[PDB]
């Protein structure tokens, strides 16, 4: 159990894409007829801190990823299909509006 | 990649010993940390 | 851009400790006199999904980590000191109460 | 570590081809995935 040095903490916590477990419903809000399995997916999304109240961490470049997801429709059946999700490639701390 | 990474890491090394100085330029450090993350993602 | 196969998605999204950027204030709510830099830290914390409405993802074993954090007191000064945070070593999907 | 990891991975391999069967035991898979994560963390 080594202690984490300040600059390493600071770099690791600063606004950047991090793997984030995101609910599929949230991304596909027009699909309330389905149950998704898994219900969430691991996506690279901006996170962390800016260390300035006047700034917020926002994406500046995006990309997409495809995953196999089971879609269940109650009282019909299920299938595994390919679903696309947005990822964040680059993040910046930029002024709050 | 290796060249630009080396340049950025040297810039970080020259700043990091100064963080406790009263007037340290956090915004400069922050912009560099954004460049380092973005370069690692691209590389 | 290979598509992520179902079982890999399912394993990666299932309840387990994941690196999570946590606000220091949230963990140290008795310290409203201070500004912390960074304001957040990277901690292993349970996350992900259970794929069952009756269950929720909860820690079953915890540990601690120490990090160097700058503590700023307005109209006094600042110092870098060592601060301890809780981490989650193990997580399980267990019944909602 | 290596032995138990091998055992768990084989259990997962025997389940994973069956996930589309109507009556597949998701809870069994879920408990195994928890054991695999916990073993990787410990190892």
């Amino acid at each position: 159990h080594e202690v984490v040095k300040f600059m390493d903490v600071y770099q690791r916590s600063y606004c950047h894409p991090i793997e984030t477990l995101v609910d599929i419903f949230q991304e596909y809000p027009d699909e309330i007829e389905y149950i998704f399995k898994p219900s969430c997916v691991p996506l690279m999304r901006c996170g962390g801190c800016c260390n300035d109240e006047g700034l917020e961490c926002v994406p500046t470049e995006e990309s997409n990823i495809t995953m196999q997801i089971m879609r269940i429709k109650p009282h019909q059946g299920q299938h595994i299909g390919e679903m696309s999700f947005l990822q964040h490639n680059k993040c910046e701390c930029r002024p709050k509006k | 990649c290796a060249a630009e990474l080396a340049a950025l890491e040297a810039e970080l090394a020259a700043l990091e010993g100064h963080v406790e100085e009263a007037d340290f330029p956090w915004g400069k450090l922050n912009n560099l940390i954004e460049k380092l993350w973005q370069l690692k993602q691209a590389c």
